[PDB]
């Protein structure tokens, strides 16, 4: 029952990418949502019976995947509660998002292979939550990096899709090499690859270091957050896989799995992302950058947890599952108001009339997002903020990005809705169907079970602060969203121009690093092989 | 736009081949290659 | 071991006697036939013979052959990827020339006796000379590269081998010997420093293989290069490791300076043909340095990852020949538009290529992860090093993909029926490796 | 219409290349692009890296002053009003052991100055 | 410390265990998480409202765990002669 | 003015003022909520005369 | 210009294909062409529906025999309707049931 | 200001300056209801200095407005999407006629297909 799932993915995949003539675009319009709906299914009875009844099993496909010397290792799957919860949520996600694709991807021609990557992808990231020991976490991670290339890149014949692609496989690359290193420094000393025999009460700096560092890439953080923004070249489905649950958790799983984290790092390092990835999506005028900056800051309040406390790691694994479906949400939305009026700029967004279930359901991720009390982001949003306050860094620089996320927030629903019509007196129009209104059902769903059944089981545990301290979240998300509604300025025209350039990594790597990589091939060419030792 | 009689279960629109696989013209009388 | 033996030599044997029109037909079903030996050879070897599966000897310590498990590797790879070879080369000149360089290269692997290793491999020498500088698509200078190379490599090894059997009386490997000169260790290893390419001496190869036609190209990269293991293993750990040990330093400075400078020779690129040339020059260090390490975990590691370039490498060169024919252009500049204009080509490529960057789903995951667990097993430092610069290939690779991915072209460029044929074996060996099967 | 838009298409190549004329990609489409944009040309809001690194050296204290004080300035003693959350004698012995536990920091413990030189530990495997 | 000594430990070894509590839970108010995790997981989605008993007297012995908390850091600090 | 035909409050001064003030306020409470936060948390155990008999009088 | 011979052989322009939007008809791809939609598309997705079931029947076959539960679960759980190596549930307070 | 701007005659000039200020209006702004008020505010800053006939200070004023329009360069353009610059450009770019396709491959000269060895 449990294997059923990543059968049906791969399956969903083999189909529409191998034998799509046959089956045509109708036929991955059926084979695919078909498919998703049994793993949903499949995935519900694994929730119901590893999460809420304590079952976890363990299914070994074969042995001796890897079998040199004394090194051993196995195809096998551990569901355990945490790799039940993330199974759940991304099957969820990706449900919707094959129903979404339906009617989006009916104008592109490869809709079969589309829906092929797509299932592949989600078949990857079930292997990479559901493996037993680090091989298949690292056969996941590869293969959700490859279909994330295949994905981002779709559209060949524009320079910027394929550049943003190659960006993403050379930062994954520089990534998952990092987590090569930390596995084999901790198969050497621990004897196993296994999570259980994994175990160690004291792990040197540099295992710690190398695991951070490997982290760091598919969760982008500072330093590494470059392709995020990037990865707005690919279609708006995979946005959503990648952003919502696919690619950005998969670092918080890793570091939550294997608790090898140094809390003086990991704190620094979230909040110092949050409060970044809030600037950048401020001044950010694309509707997918800014819910793209909205990712960077809510992966830095996920991070900045895991330092505050034993209970960070249910707290960034709740934030994360309530996150994925509230984002996803953002991007379905903001790609139908694309595709609604041709147009990606908020300026020329304005009021005009539309489907009832498509504004609320933006509403409603949008408060999410913003933090409004008594929906699934508060409370997971809360749980976070509320147990930082002992790091007394971590914790104003988080109140602030939670002011800046108010900020953008609200300016963003503000310009999608409340402003007067900014678009041209032109025939546009997207007419939904009735399985765009059913991807936003499930998406409602989510988050509607989400405050029903909650995040983390610690999370309406008291935590002992004043009614001031634990209140204050709500009045500078409330302060924010006001600053934001009223469209006020805030920084002067020089910081916003640097928070438009997103700090200027990208120029320091143009201009330094790719300058000195492509000395470094000069001199080991041009100078040399086909200079001093080559013949007149 | 929509479907092509409106409905979603109706036969596919296209008779023919998709493309040539391998290059290869089918023969006219159905002769194998 | 002596019907593969017979079959080898039958092979040589049988295109004297050919109508000169059945000659590639013949070929093809010797080729088969030579295969086929090669399994029941597999089947022949029993695992209860922990040393050597079987030995055979007729008449004299040169003419003693016999299989281990690189040798078993590297001659089931080499007759796996001989069909291949056969049926995209065409003419009897070049059927003749090819099948004596199969025949030199397949008894050099299985021969136990140095002095009869070094008469069989550079018997094959005049041979490459003369295929690499053909008359219309050959280039004089590459010939003349690695024939030089080869020739002052091998005669070091003739001079260590005449050393070895005149100090100990044999040179034979199943006779146990042991030695601590200096000069002698050196006369062995350079020949290997060469024939596996190793910064600095690494320059015979890509003229070779880009004036070499897809047939030798395919050859070349998937079993010659591999040669150099089996005369690691076989030559020279056995008599020379205190020797290995002593260098040890050295030898890491040279292996991974070879991996870094050629990573980086790789990015200056424009010819899909020395992009894939340099890609194998940078892959032999890691194998060369994992063999070093004189360890189970390296020696295991180094065959394998062998096998999966012996499998990876020959679909690369294979791809960009049945390109070169259809467009008659290697410059990645004039290729666009590949995906829309060649689907079929464009995945095998896509594949082939995610298989050079060794991700999981193919063997030279498996391969990298033992050696990389080898050189961790040495020291940790070892490991980081290679494991950091990896990110140098991918950065070749994606932009080679990129530049041929899109465009604007007008030109459908796609496979035949008989280039799907010649890459499907190929193909299915990868896919098996890939699972587990190594 | 998302298929079959029209494009202008790059001209054809008519004086010699420069030398690093790789530094550039031309898939046929009018307007190329540098390898790594920034890297030359215009830049992006006609910012240079000095105007980038100026502004990082105006941000950077504001942001690490908050870091700075409770990481260097402040102490166990005075970081929090509170002790560590306290465990029976077998649960804290055991959370004791983890390096990246939150149990070393608690001052009124007898084993404070093993468990705080615990989790400042080894930088490497000394094995 | 010596001062405020810690209360006694009503749940044992065998209890905390036959109920998965993990051991950072295992912090002298064990017992009432068990009965909180036994009736958070009894009703999947009503626990809000329904398991809410539990959930109270889980913060109440909390917060005079806090208070405990606190009171040994004073007096620890005024040991110390910082306050 | 920002938003005429939906919602016109905003352009509003008194709106401004309170909005600002909200700012403000809240943005300057969390840096200073820190001290004051630990305060009223060592204080409540402080001045309770179960927990501390000598500080009350 | 006069479409070559073959071309009689080749499909027409689909239903969901834009009118304007120009494709080459000649070249395959196994995902299928720029719209696809072809004729018996039914049947096809039919099979292969036939085929996922069937996958799935041999897969769920595989797990069950697979499928190790070393722990008792707190409660009830849906495997044991199919799978007779579920240890017997134990409860939160540890009562057998 | 770039080169080409500079050989434009001075009439084209501040034409130039004019459009280009008035898309950076348009960028900078957060929606319609902005751009009208600074517009206006742009066509009276060029009006007013219109009737000047001095040369020097003339010139003085192009330079400083070219600065201005220099510093104030959007990061992100608006862009229409169907146009270079714009997301939906390249996408699925209209395939041009007289495509060169080979029928049946394979079957041409089946049996030598291959490559030859010519030697002297
Ligand atoms: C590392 C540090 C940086 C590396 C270099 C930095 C500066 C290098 C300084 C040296 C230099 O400038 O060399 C240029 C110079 C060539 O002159 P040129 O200006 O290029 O043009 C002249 C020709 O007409 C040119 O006409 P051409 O274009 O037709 O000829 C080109 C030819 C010209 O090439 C040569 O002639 C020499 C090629 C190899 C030189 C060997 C070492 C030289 C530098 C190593 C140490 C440098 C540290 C300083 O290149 C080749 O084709 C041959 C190379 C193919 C074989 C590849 C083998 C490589 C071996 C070592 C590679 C060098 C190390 C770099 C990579 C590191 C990897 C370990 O090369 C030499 O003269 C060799 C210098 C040392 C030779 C070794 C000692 C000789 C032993 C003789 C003993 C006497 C015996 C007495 C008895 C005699 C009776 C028989
Ligand atoms: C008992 C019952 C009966 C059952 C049968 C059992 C009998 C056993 C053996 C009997 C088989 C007949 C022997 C054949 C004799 C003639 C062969 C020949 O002429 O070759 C070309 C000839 C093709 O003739 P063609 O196409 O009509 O045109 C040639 C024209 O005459 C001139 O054309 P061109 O001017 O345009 O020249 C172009 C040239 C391009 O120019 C070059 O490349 C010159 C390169 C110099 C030599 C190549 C150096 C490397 C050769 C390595 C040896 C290959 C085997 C590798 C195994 C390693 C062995 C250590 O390309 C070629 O000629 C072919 C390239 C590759 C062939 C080279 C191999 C021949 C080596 C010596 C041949 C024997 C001649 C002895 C003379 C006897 C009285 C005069 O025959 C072949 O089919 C290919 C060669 C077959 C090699 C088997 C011969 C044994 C040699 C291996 C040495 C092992 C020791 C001998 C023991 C053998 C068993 C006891
Ligand atoms: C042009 C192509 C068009 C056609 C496409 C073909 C579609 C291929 C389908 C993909 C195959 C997926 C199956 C992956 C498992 C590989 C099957 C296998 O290896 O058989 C195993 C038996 O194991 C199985 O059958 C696995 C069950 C397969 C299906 C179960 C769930 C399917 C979901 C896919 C997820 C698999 C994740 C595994 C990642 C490593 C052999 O058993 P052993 O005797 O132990 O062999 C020794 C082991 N070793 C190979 C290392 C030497
Ligand atoms: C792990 C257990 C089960 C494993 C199943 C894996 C999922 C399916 C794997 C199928 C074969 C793996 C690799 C297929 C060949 C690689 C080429 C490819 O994937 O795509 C080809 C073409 O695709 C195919 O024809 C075959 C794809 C069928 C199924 C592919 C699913 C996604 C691949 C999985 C990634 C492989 C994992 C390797 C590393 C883990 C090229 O596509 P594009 O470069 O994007 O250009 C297409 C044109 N356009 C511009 C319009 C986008
Ligand atoms: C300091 C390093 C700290 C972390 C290092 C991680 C990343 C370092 C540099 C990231 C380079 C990866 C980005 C990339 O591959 O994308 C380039 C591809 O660039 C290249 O392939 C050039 C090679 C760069 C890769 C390596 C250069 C930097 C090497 C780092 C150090 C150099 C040597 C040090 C040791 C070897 C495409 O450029 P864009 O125009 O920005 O594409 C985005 C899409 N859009 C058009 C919409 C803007
Ligand atoms: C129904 C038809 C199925 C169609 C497709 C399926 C094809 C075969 C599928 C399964 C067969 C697997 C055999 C492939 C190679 C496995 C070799 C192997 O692992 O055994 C080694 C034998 O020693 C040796 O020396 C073996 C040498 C020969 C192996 C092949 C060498 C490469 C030839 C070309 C590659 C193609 C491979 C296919 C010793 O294994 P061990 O001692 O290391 O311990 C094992 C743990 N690792
Ligand atoms: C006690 C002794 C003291 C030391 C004294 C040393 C004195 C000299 C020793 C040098 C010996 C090395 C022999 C190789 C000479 C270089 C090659 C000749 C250059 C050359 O022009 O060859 C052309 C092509 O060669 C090529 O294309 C080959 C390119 C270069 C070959 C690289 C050499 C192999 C690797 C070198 C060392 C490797 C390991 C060393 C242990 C053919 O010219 P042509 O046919 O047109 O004739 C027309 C006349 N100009
Ligand atoms: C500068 C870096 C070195 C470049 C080599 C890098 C990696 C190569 C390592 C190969 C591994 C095995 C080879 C064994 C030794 C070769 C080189 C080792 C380094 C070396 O030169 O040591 C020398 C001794 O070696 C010797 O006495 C023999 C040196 C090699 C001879 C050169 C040509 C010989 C060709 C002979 C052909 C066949 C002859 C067979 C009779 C002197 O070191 P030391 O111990 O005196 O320390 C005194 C310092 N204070
Ligand atoms: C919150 C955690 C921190 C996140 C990021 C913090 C980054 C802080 C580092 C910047 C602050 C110190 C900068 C050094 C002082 C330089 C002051 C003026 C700079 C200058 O004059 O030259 C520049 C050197 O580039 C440079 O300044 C490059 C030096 C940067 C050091 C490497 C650190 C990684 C930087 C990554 C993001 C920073 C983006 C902007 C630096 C531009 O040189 P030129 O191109 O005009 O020369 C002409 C080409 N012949």
């Amino acid at each position: 029952m449990f294997l059923l799932a990543v059968y049906f993915l791969f399956f969903s995949a083999i189909a529409n990418g191998f034998f799509g003539r046959y089956l045509g675009v109708r036929g991955s319009q059926l084979l695919g949502p078909s498919a998703l709906f049994l793993a949903l299914l499949c995935s519900g009875t694994i929730f119901y019976e590893v999460c809420i009844q304590g079952c976890s099993t363990n299914i070994k496909l074969f042995e001796n995947f890897v079998y040199s010397n004394e090194l051993n290792v196995s195809a096998s799957f551990l569901y355990d509660p945490l790799a039940a919860t993330m199974t759940l949520t991304v099957v969820w996600i990706s449900c919707a998002v094959h129903a979404y694709q339906n009617l989006y991807m009916r104008g592109d021609g490869s809709q079969t292979l589309f829906t092929s990557y797509l299932s592949a992808f989600t078949g990857f990231m079930l292997i990479l939550v559901a493996g037993q020991n680090l091989v298949m976490l690292f056969i996941g991670w590869e293969g959700i990096g490859v279909c994330s290339y295949l994905l981002i890149g779709y559209y060949g014949s524009r320079v910027s899709a394929v550049k943003s692609a190659n960006k993403s496989l050379i930062v994954n690359k520089i990534s998952d090499g990092f987590l090569l290193g930390s596995m084999l420094y901790l198969w050497f000393y621990t004897g196993s690859f296994s999570y259980c025999s994994l175990a160690t009460f004291q792990i040197p700096d540099v295992v710690s270091i190398l695991v951070l560092l490997g982290a760091i890439g598919k969760s982008s953080q500072l330093f590494f957050h470059v392709w995020l923004a990037d990865a707005m070249e690919g279609p708006t489905p995979v946005s959503a896989l990648i952003h919502a649950a696919t690619l950005v958790t998969a670092g918080i799983y890793v570091l939550c799995k294997l608790n090898l984290h140094s809390q003086s790092a990991v704190g620094i390092l979230g909040a110092a992302t949050a409060l970044m990835g809030g600037l950048f999506g401020l001044a950010a005028n694309d509707l997918k950058r800014v819910i793209a900056f909205s990712t960077c800051s809510q992966l830095g309040y996920m991070m900045a947890v895991l330092s505050t406390c034993d209970d960070g790691a249910d707290f960034a694994m709740g934030h994360l599952v309530s996150h994925a479906g509230f984002k996803a949400t953002l991007f379905l939305s903001a790609g139908l108001s694309i595709a609604k009026e041709n147009n990606n700029f908020l300026n020329r967004y304005g009021s005009r009339q539309g489907s009832p279930t498509l504004s609320f359901a933006t509403t409603i991720a949008s408060l999410n997002l913003l933090g409004f009390p008594e929906l699934g982001g508060f409370y997971s949003k809360e749980s976070i903020l509320n147990n930082a306050y002992i790091n007394q860094g971590v914790s104003i620089i988080l109140t602030l990005a939670t002011f800046l996320t108010a900020f953008y927030t609200s300016k963003v629903l503000a310009q999608l809705y409340l402003f007067p019509y900014g678009n041209g007196r032109q025939q546009k129009s997207f007419d939904i169907d009735a399985t765009t209104l059913i991807c936003f059902g499930l998406l409602l769903s989510e988050m509607l079970l989400r405050i029903f059944t909650g995040s983390s089981l610690s999370q309406n545990m008291t935590t002992n602060l004043p009614a001031h301290i634990k209140n204050l979240p709500f009045w500078v998300a409330l302060s924010g969203a006001l600053s934001g509604l009223a469209t006020t300025n805030l920084f002067s025209s020089n910081f916003m121009r640097f928070f438009g350039n997103r700090g200027g990594f990208d120029v320091f790597y143009a201009r330094k690093c790719s300058n000195v990589f492509y000395h470094n091939a000069y001199v080991s060419y041009t100078l040399l092989d086909r200079g001093f030792l080559k013949l007149y | 736009s929509g479907h092509p009689n409106g409905s979603f279960w109706s036969e596919g629109t296209q008779v023919g081949l998709n493309g040539f696989k391998y290059g290869e013209i089918p023969l006219p009388n159905g002769q194998p290659r | 071991m002596s019907l593969y033996l017979f079959m080898l030599f039958l092979q040589p044997l049988s295109l004297s006697f050919v109508s000169r029109s059945f000659s590639k037909i013949s070929s093809l079903m010797m080729s088969f036939a030579t295969l086929w030996s090669a399994v029941y050879m597999w089947f022949t070897s029993n695992g209860a013979n922990q040393t050597f599966y079987q030995v055979v000897s007729w008449g004299s310590d040169w003419s003693t052959f016999g299989v281990c498990y690189t040798s078993l590797y590297i001659s089931l790879l080499c007759a796996f990827i001989f069909p291949i070879c056969v049926i995209l080369v065409q003419g009897y000149r070049a059927l003749s020339i090819l099948i004596c360089i199969q025949t030199a290269v397949s008894l050099s692997i299985v021969s136990l006796h140095m002095l009869a290793f070094y008469a069989l491999f550079e018997s094959s020498l005049l041979l490459f000379f003369i295929l690499i500088g053909r008359r219309k698509y050959g280039s004089l200078s590459a010939a003349y590269n690695i024939s030089i190379y080869t020739f002052i490599s091998a005669l070091g090894f003739l001079i260590s081998a005449f050393w070895l059997n005149w100090s100990f009386g044999s040179v034979c490997a199943l006779l146990p010997n042991e030695e601590a000169n200096s000069f002698v260790a050196f006369g062995i290893f350079i020949l290997l420093w060469v024939k596996a390419p190793l910064v600095p001496f690494h320059l015979w190869l890509p003229e070779a293989h880009v004036y070499a036609p897809t047939a030798g190209s395919v050859l070349l990269a998937g079993v010659l290069l591999k040669i150099s293991i089996v005369g690691l293993h076989v030559f020279f750990l056995p008599i020379c490791a205190s020797s290995i040990v002593k260098a040890f330093p050295l030898i890491l400075s040279i292996c991974l300076g070879s991996f870094i400078f050629s990573s980086f020779s790789t990015l200056k690129q424009i010819d899909l043909k020395k992009i894939v040339a340099y890609s194998s020059i940078s892959h032999m260090a890691i194998v060369f340095l994992s063999s070093a390490t004189n360890s189970g975990l390296g020696i295991q590691g180094a065959v394998l990852y062998c096998i999966a370039h012996g499998l990876i490498s020959p679909g690369l060169f294979l791809l960009v020949g049945i390109l070169y024919k259809n467009t008659n252009t290697k410059l990645v500049f004039y290729l666009r538009g590949l995906s829309q204009q060649a689907p079929v080509w464009w995945s095998v490529w896509v594949f082939f290529m995610l298989g050079n960057l060794a991700f999981p789903l193919f063997p030279n995951f498996i391969a990298e992860v033992v050696c990389l667990s080898a050189l961790f097993k040495n020291h940790e430092l070892y490991a980081y090093a290679f494991i950091f610069f990896s990110f140098v290939g991918t950065v070749y690779s994606s932009t080679v993909l990129g530049r041929l991915k899109g465009g604007v072209s007008s030109q459908c460029v796609d496979a035949s029926r008989l280039d799907v044929i010649s890459w499907n074996p190929l193909v299915l060996a990868t896919v098996v490796t890939g699972i587990g099967y190594m | 219409a998302g298929a079959g838009g029209p494009v202008k298409l790059s001209p054809p190549v008519d004086k010699p290349l420069p030398y690093n004329y790789d530094f550039w990609m031309d898939n046929g489409i009018y307007p190329g692009q540098p390898i790594y944009d920034g890297m030359f040309g215009s830049m992006v809001g006609n910012m240079s890296l000095e105007y980038m690194a100026k502004g990082w050296l105006v941000l950077l204290p504001i942001l690490s002053a908050p870091f700075v004080y409770e990481h260097c300035i402040a102490d166990d003693v005075t970081r929090n009003p509170f002790v560590p959350r306290q465990y029976p004698s077998e649960v804290r012995e055991f959370l004791a052991l983890f390096k990246n536990g939150f149990v070393l920091n608690d001052y009124s413990q007898p084993d404070y100055e093993e468990m705080k030189r615990r989790q400042s530990g080894l930088l490497t495997p000394i094995y | 410390a010596d001062r405020f000594p810690p209360p006694k430990m009503v749940a044992t070894q065998e209890e905390m265990d036959n109920a998965d509590i993990p051991y950072k839970y295992r912090d002298y108010c064990a017992h009432l998480i068990i009965d909180f995790k036994e009736c958070r997981y009894g009703h999947p989605l009503t626990w809000r409202i329904n398991c809410a008993h539990e959930l109270h007297h889980y913060n109440k012995c909390s917060y005079i765990e806090f208070k405990r908390r606190v009171a040994i850091a004073i007096e620890e600090k005024k040991r110390r002669g910082l306050m | 003015t920002v938003m005429a035909t939906s919602l016109p409050i905003v352009n509003h001064p008194a709106f401004l003022f309170v909005a600002g003030a909200l700012t403000g306020f809240s943005l300057t409470y969390a840096i200073t909520s820190h001290y004051v936060g630990r305060k009223e948390i060592e204080n409540l155990v402080k001045f309770d005369p179960r927990y501390f008999p000598e500080y009350t009088k | 210009v006069p479409e070559p011979p073959y071309a009689k052989y080749l499909a027409n322009k689909s239903h969901y294909c834009p009118p304007d939007f120009h494709y080459s008809r000649e070249i395959y791809a196994p995902y299928g062409g720029y719209f696809n939609d072809p004729k018996g598309w039914r049947t096809n997705t039919a099979i292969a529906t036939l085929v996922m079931l069937a996958g799935a029947y041999a897969v769920f076959c595989f797990g069950n025999a697979r499928e190790e539960r070393l722990r008792a679960p707190k409660g009830w759980i849906p495997s044991q309707l199919w799978n007779d190596n579920v240890p017997t549930p134990v409860d939160y307070r540890g009562k057998v049931l | 200001a770039s080169e080409a701007v500079l050989r434009l005659p001075h009439k084209l000039r501040v034409m130039r300056m004019y459009r280009t200020g008035l898309k950076e209006i348009v960028n900078w702004s957060y929606g319609r209801h902005e751009f009208y008020p600074r517009a206006n505010a742009l066509r009276m800053e060029f009006e007013a200095n219109k009737e000047l006939s001095d040369r020097e200070q003339i010139r003085k004023l192009v330079l400083h407005g070219e600065d201005l329009l220099a510093r104030f360069r959007h990061w992100e353009p608006t862009i229409r999407s169907e146009f270079v610059g714009g997301t939906v450009y390249g996408v699925w770019p209209q395939h041009c006629k007289d495509v060169k396709f080979v029928p049946n491959p394979a079957y041409i000269d089946e049996f030598k297909q291959g490559d030859t060895v010519l030697l002297y």
